């Protein structure tokens, strides 16, 4: 089979710059015939179906925006685009054509930096008819900060550690290309009652000093 | 008014066997042969094959040679894929494309997710979250709600039916324990919350839930 | 994808700055990374690098124009 290799395996570029992606056949996919690559780029978004951008290798389908580009022929090709905006988060594919079975690359996810920002947390005690039902959900939201690393600890303070601490993750923003996730804090009832302060504890490249957040076990 | 149709999510037990369909709609079915391609959780895209739609030929991808087959059904313009006695490994999201002569797919269906799984179908609960008045107060404010130990995927959420839309953080679930968790997460200007209402809509196809959720304040 | 994964830090001139991740064996992986760098270097020309970390992080520096 036509063995598909792409380049990066992902990539992280800020706004206005060039972003070039790379894909080398183990043949040539250039059809005697034809004059033409059997050369294909796709897009695909988080969650949705792929659509293409680029056939032939370098034809550009109608309605994509003239900022990508694509090149090469026989075995080396590129997709490269003039100015990555944050619409442009996602994770690109080439297929060929010239010979199946069908293959794509393994694919190159692009991603963007911006400027550096700190979370935007916020905590949430359980609630009634959760309480009501026996178990005890509590909440956190780091919302809108940059770097996507980040951890998180649950203390009803002298008490730091977890079990069912679950915590979740999004794909990059595409509006503002951040990052965020959620964390919740999974105990019994009973128990948060029995217990102290409830706190939240948020490590970002942005801080030194941990931002905390913690709640009313007094309107609560 | 030009597009592949696919059917909705399934849940399998191993074992058993699935039949997704996708239905043309706004073009000649019989001009253009059918692909299919799919796609693991978190993984790239792999060619599953075709089939002719004008003498119901289907080449198959060594890789689904075997349990997969392709028919047809050109008078209501539809293609099939069956996969023979599931597994956990064919938890998937399954494509059908178009394919043009120029060599690319143009149109392609939004997929049917295949999930292979053996844990029982349950429905959400759903908890409201809301900012306590114990310790601040910012300009902005942070509604939540929570969508708790259910099986299989999907739920969908909404705020404000639609709405709100323009600062929400909704979260991939999270498998345990046989059961998953979400949530959601949305800042509204506090010149609009006490004041506008903010609800959040919950949807569980599988289990048959509709539920709103307004959130009231403390 | 991911076998080992080289991190490379691309320089080029006017110190804007990408980052890649590199897909697969330490070796098939390291060399998509110079091939990368050279794809690049076709425009942004010639450069050096220092690797960091047992070879498993990478940082190309280009020369401009």
């Amino acid at each position: 089979d036509i063995v598909m290799s792409q380049s990066p395996s992902s990539l992280a570029v800020s706004a206005g710059e060039k972003v070039t992606m790379s894909c080398k056949s183990s043949q040539s996919l250039l059809n005697s015939r034809t004059r033409k690559n059997y050369l294909a780029w796709y897009q695909q978004k988080p969650g949705q179906s792929p659509k293409v951008l680029i056939y032939w290798a370098s034809t550009r389908e109608s309605g994509v925006p003239d900022r990508f580009t694509g090149r090469g022929s026989g075995t080396d090709f590129t997709l490269t685009i003039s100015s990555v905006q944050a619409e442009d988060q996602a994770v690109y594919y080439c297929k060929q054509a010239y010979i199946p079975p069908l293959t794509f690359g393994a694919g190159t996810k692009l991603e963007l930096k911006r400027a550096d920002a700190a979370p935007t947390v916020s905590i949430f005690p359980p609630s009634s008819e959760q309480l009501t039902s026996g178990g005890a959900s509590v909440v956190c939201f780091l919302n809108n900060f940059y770097p996507k690393d980040i951890n998180v600890k649950w203390k009803i303070d002298g008490s730091e550690r977890q079990n069912g601490v679950l915590n979740s993750w999004t794909d990059q923003d595409s509006k503002d290309s951040t990052y965020s996730m959620s964390s919740t804090l999974t105990l019994t009832k009973d128990e948060y009652e029995r217990h102290n302060s409830y706190t939240c504890e948020a490590t970002h490249k942005t801080s030194t000093s941990p931002i905390v957040k913690s709640f009313n076990r007094n309107e609560c | 008014q030009i597009q592949l149709v696919q059917s909705g999510p399934e849940l399998k037990k191993p074992g058993e066997t699935v039949k997704i369909s996708c239905k043309a709609s706004g073009y000649t079915f019989t001009d253009f042969s059918m692909h299919w391609v799919n796609q693991a959780p978190g993984k790239g895209l792999n060619w599953m094959g075709w089939v002719n739609t004008e003498t119901g030929e289907p080449t198959y991808a060594d890789d689904f040679k075997g349990r997969f087959a392709f028919s047809l059904e050109t008078s209501a313009s539809t293609a099939y894929l069956q996969i023979n006695s599931l597994k956990n490994e064919d938890t998937a999201t399954y494509f059908c494309a178009r394919f043009l002569l120029r060599q690319y797919f143009d149109v392609w269906g939004a997929g049917t997710t295949v999930t292979v799984s053996s844990a029982k179908t349950t429905p959400p609960s759903v908890y409201p979250l809301a900012p306590g008045s114990a310790a601040q107060t910012n300009s902005m404010v942070t509604l939540g709600c929570l969508v708790k130990g259910y099986f299989p995927e999907p739920v969908t959420v909404t705020w404000n039916s639609g709405s709100l839309s323009s600062g929400v953080h909704t979260f991939p679930a999270v498998l345990q324990s046989d059961l998953y968790t979400l949530s959601s997460s949305v800042t509204v200007p506090s010149s609009t919350w006490p004041s506008e209402t903010v609800t959040c809509n919950v949807a569980h196809p599988a289990s048959s839930t509709k539920v709103d959720k307004k959130i009231v304040p403390r | 994808k991911e076998e080992v994964t080289i991190k490379v830090n691309l320089i080029f001139a006017d110190g804007k700055i990408q980052t890649a991740e590199f897909k697969g064996t330490f070796e098939e992986a390291t060399a998509e990374a110079y091939r990368y760098a050279d794809l690049l270097a076709k425009v942004n020309g010639e450069y050096t690098w220092d690797l960091e970390d047992g070879g498993n992080h990478m940082n190309i520096k280009f020369a401009g124009k």
